[PDB]
RNA sequence: AAAACUCCAGUUGACACAAAAUAGACUACGAAAGUGGCUUUAACAUAUCUGAACACACAAUAGCUAAGACCCAAACUGGGAUUAGAUACCCCACUAUGCUUAGCCCUAAACCUCAACAGUUCAACAAAACUGCUCGCCAGAACACUACGAGCCACAGCUUAAAACUCAAA
């Protein structure tokens, strides 16, 4: 009975969240790499409500690309939400990187709700040259 | 005097054609622990799984009913210069006598 | 040769639109054109948003026009509709059903190659 | 017989008089090119 | 299911380009690829990470961080029994997946044949 | 980005079963191929060492599929060795 | 240079074309189809002016005009498209196809 | 003599397989069926090993797939949320 | 196979440059 | 790790002469090099085979000439790390250039190193062995993709291409 897929604007949506529609629920952006994460949480209306990330936490240069600092920005982040009134959140990934997976799992120790997951990664289609390829 | 055409052309077989989902009786020489292998026809015997359901009523001589798929598993694999056997014959079963 | 021309026009009310169409196809009809069928796909929100000329546009009415006419007039009609302003978009293609289809056997079973590698102990 | 269908199809093609009316007709008719396939092969809209 | 090779390779009546250049010659042998390795073992990260957060809020307190400590003791000793049960499990045999050994008896029982 | 926002590649959470709606979405994203298209996009491969990758890609498939055609087909007869002598 | 309203090749033996509409007349005259069959015309008046046996494609001379229609159908493309590389060696091959023809017929 | 074989066609023979749209016709119009054929999370088109047609049927509807999707009558990224609620042809294993 | 002529012919081709460049 | 930027970074809205995922597990076209976004046009030789290194026409990338184009990448260069040293592999920035025009140059592992045509069923390795006709090429290693000569819009180039001395090998 369970839809995986999301709601649309156009009608009908029969699930709700805090008793309001999917559309208006906050929604969270992440960005990951090899080397740094960086986390912000936006309204609907792109209202932006928190931002933190592994630098501001105080990560240094080997540490910033790494899990453990990706749940500590979650949780930094989850606190701010739940202080300006922020209970669910619409998640957003953005590429690949280690704490990907650690910074949703650091917001949900912090105590959001996540409905869901969607990985708005960058993917050209051929359109620009990226860098060579350096040996290791 | 009987010509081996005539016997051919009033055989069993040239009559039975393709194997692919036929009914056929059969019974069994050999069986072991978990599995059965009913002689039924042709060349080969049949492998086949004991039933939980009735698995006591499988002794020598039983007469079973069961389909089959082909007479002889084989396979065509990259390097296989000639088709690679197997010394069975797929046949399921559906009721017995 | 036949040409059908899809269209995609920015959504307003029915006078205009018709004036739109008419204009369009006087303008075919001075290239040179004979119009076979038009044919109204709907009103529909386009699927991804778009630029114009000069705005943006969410919405959409699709429209299609079959006709004949020499090549000249398919670039002229091409660049008139980039002209244009309130036509959001214009394509003209050929048509499916005048090329015939092959006549199918269905799929036929491709046997495994053989004879690649020459036999030896190896 | 060939020239037989595409001959009489020239009264349906529009024209300079006949536009005035066939355009509204169109745009106030509805048409769906959209259809749909089972695992058979039978079609559904 | 599998792709066709008509003439994808280069052969002498193959009038075309090839469409493939393996370096090694294709054939199936009778040997199959023994299993490896899928990471290093990782464990405890929530649980050292609220451990550390306890820590600096308590300036180091044990019997504040009591929670934190038993869940990361927890964790790990719970670690270290799946990292040998698994191994057991590894030894006797993975259900669901066959065993190299076995099945490298079973390919030489019917093994293949590029020559005649 | 000029398409609508939050339709695909998204999954939507059931109680709370983050890990397993990210596994779900790992498993379709490489059922798709992305994420080997992502690191290969990464650094800048040539098309000459593409292609060779390429190839070598296809026949590991088909040499795989072979072998996994032989691995079902002969499986069924491992079993209790019934002819002893 | 035939003319463009000249209707197809094909539609000449039916006896419909006198009463047929001038709009039919016009969507049938080679001028809306392609160029194939503007130089089908031209072969067909040749082969009427020249050949005393028409539709013997067979023969060395029927060869040979269809190789000189061509050969203006590749040389008005490559005045048009000056850098069709492709289309010049075909025209190049197709002269020298041609005079080799002509020294057979000679003979 | 008589009771010998003789030269014949196979009556056996199955009729060769058709796929399920070998003889009939796609424009680049029918989104519907031309959005049944792509995943519906990506928006990439499914190959051949997953559709179960022909290499001439899946050439003419991927290149309706591209036309459609530059004219616009498609998006490129996600599939029509109002077409998925179809039958399902691709064989998949992710659910 | 082996490629000791061809880097022969390397090192000719190399040198031969560089006595262009002097001379 | 350092250097560098904070006129920095993230969401959101608008934007290109740049390169054209998935399809493609497809094996198609072109003589070959090459060609895999979309649309239109023109069009894809020879119904005996071979065949010019006395000619003609193409010919990847790179490079040169004069206008333009600036997302990205990047020779060279500069800076930061490593190193005994690093004129390199690592990192950052930028340029020729890669792009569009009108020309030039005519070289590749231009290799699938397997010539075209009509056909048949054993040195080793490689991609089994062969028949009939034809063109081109080859005759120890190295000197030699060399010098001299000749031709080329080429001027540190390209094509053809030896000779003297050395060795019993290659
Ligand atoms: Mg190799
Ligand atoms: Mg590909
Ligand atoms: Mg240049
Ligand atoms: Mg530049
Ligand atoms: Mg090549
Ligand atoms: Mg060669
Ligand atoms: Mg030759
Ligand atoms: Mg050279
Ligand atoms: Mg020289
Ligand atoms: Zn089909």
């Amino acid at each position: 009975k369970f839809s995986i897929y999301p709601p649309i604007p156009g009608e009908e949506s029969s699930l709700r969240w805090a008793g309001k529609k999917f559309e208006e629920i906050p929604i969270a952006h992440i960005k990951a790499s090899h080397n740094n994460t960086q986390i912000q949480v936006v309204s609907a209306s792109n209202e932006p409500l928190a931002f933190a990330s592994c630098g501001t936490e105080g990560f240094r240069n080997a540490k910033k690309g790494t899990g453990i600092a990706a749940q500590t920005a979650g949780i930094a982040a989850a606190a701010r939400a739940k202080q300006k009134g922020v209970i669910h959140i619409r998640v957003v990934v953005k590429g690949l990187g280690p704490g990907r997976l650690s910074a949703m799992h650091g917001l949900i120790m912090g105590g959001l709700e996540v409905i869901s997951i969607t990985d708005n990664t960058p993917i050209p289609h051929n359109g620009c040259r990226p860098r060579k390829a350096r040996k290791l | 005097v009987e010509s081996f055409a005539s016997m051919l052309r009033h055989s069993p077989l040239t009559q039975m054609g393709p194997a692919k989902d036929k009914l056929v009786i059969g019974r069994i020489f050999h069986i072991v622990e978990n599995d059965l292998y009913i002689d039924f026809g042709g060349k080969f015997h049949c492998v086949c799984r004991r039933p939980e359901v009735d698995g006591e009523k499988y002794q020598k001589g039983t007469r079973v009913r069961l389909r089959l798929l082909d007479l002889e598993l084989t396979s065509r694999f990259l390097g296989a210069t000639t088709d690679t056997t197997v010394l069975e014959a797929n046949a399921v079963l559906l009721g017995i006598q | 040769p036949r040409y059908e021309l899809a269209l995609i026009l920015k959504a307003m009310q029915r006078p205009e639109t018709a004036a739109t169409l008419k204009r369009t196809i006087e303008a075919l009809m001075d290239r040179g054109a004979i119009v076979r069928d038009l044919e109204n796909l709907g009103e529909r929100a386009l699927p991804y948003r778009i630029s114009a000329h000069s705005q943006q546009h969410n919405r959409g009415g699709y429209f299609l026009v079959d006709f004949y006419a020499p090549t000249a007039a398919v670039e002229s009609m091409v660049e008139h509709l980039s002209r244009d302003i309130d036509v959001i978009r214009g394509n003209i293609v050929k048509h499916p059903l005048t090329q015939e289809l092959k006549e199918c056997e269905g799929i036929v079973p491709v046997p495994l190659a053989e004879k690649l590698y020459s036999t030896k102990k190896r | 017989r060939e020239v037989l269908q595409l001959q009489e199809e020239v009264k349906n093609f529009i024209t300079r008089e006949n536009l005035e009316a066939r355009v509204e007709a169109a745009l106030d008719s509805r048409k769906n090119y959209n259809w749909a396939i089972t695992r058979e092969g039978l079609v559904v809209r | 299911a599998t792709p066709s090779l008509r003439g994808r390779l280069a052969r002498f009546g193959n009038p075309r380009k090839p469409v493939l250049k393996p370096n090694k010659p294709l054939i199936l042998a009778n040997r199959v690829g023994e299993r490896r390795r899928e990471k290093g073992e990782a464990t405890c990260i929530t649980e050292m990470s609220v451990m550390m957060a306890c820590w600096k809020q308590n300036e180091f307190r044990d019997d504040a961080c009591r929670k934190e400590i038993q869940g990361f003791l927890d964790c790990a000793a719970r670690a270290q029994e799946a990292r040998k049960m698994r191994s057991i499990q590894e030894t006797l045999g993975e259900s669901g997946s066959l065993l190299p050994n076995k099945l490298n008896k079973l390919l030489q029982r019917f093994p293949n044949k590029p020559y005649l | 980005a000029k398409h609508l926002k939050f339709i695909a590649r998204t999954v939507m959470v059931q109680e709370g079963n983050v890990e397993s709606a990210y596994r779900t979405l790992n498993r379709i994203l490489t059922m798709d191929g992305l994420i080997e298209d992502i690191k290969h996009r990464r650094y800048y491969e040539k098309p000459c060492r593409r292609r060779q990758r390429e190839s070598y890609e296809r026949c590991r498939r088909i040499y795989n599929m072979e072998m996994a055609r032989k691995i079902n087909f002969l499986m069924r007869k491992n079993r209790a060795d019934p002819w002893q002598g | 240079d035939p003319p463009p309203s000249t209707l197809l090749k094909d539609y000449q033996n039916v006896p419909g074309i006198e009463k047929v509409d001038d709009v039919v007349k016009r969507l049938l005259s080679l001028e809306m189809a392609n160029k194939k069959e503007m130089l089908k015309i031209k072969q067909e008046q040749f082969m009427k002016k020249i050949v005393a046996n028409p539709e013997d494609t067979r023969s060395l001379e029927a060869r040979i005009i269809a190789l000189s229609v061509k050969i203006r159908s590749y040389e008005e493309h490559l005045e048009k498209h000056r850098k069709d590389k492709a289309h010049k060696r075909y025209l190049l091959m197709s002269i020298d196809q041609r005079k080799k023809m002509l020294k057979n017929l000679r003979n | 003599n008589e009771d010998l074989p003789i030269s014949m066609e196979n009556p056996y023979k199955e009729p060769l397989k058709k796929c399920i749209l070998c003889g009939k016709h796609v424009d680049y119009k029918n989104v519907q069926l031309l959005s049944q054929f792509v995943s519906p999370f990506t928006g990439c088109i499914y190959g051949r090993h997953i559709t179960g047609l022909c290499g001439k049927k899946q050439k003419e509807i991927t290149k309706a797939i591209k036309r459609a999707q530059i004219m616009g009558f498609m998006p490129v990224t996600y599939k029509d949320p109002a077409y998925l609620k179809d039958p399902k042809v691709c064989n998949i294993r992710y659910r | 196979k082996n490629v000791l002529k061809i880097r022969r012919r390397k090192m000719n081709h190399h040198k031969y440059r560089k006595l262009v460049k002097k001379t």
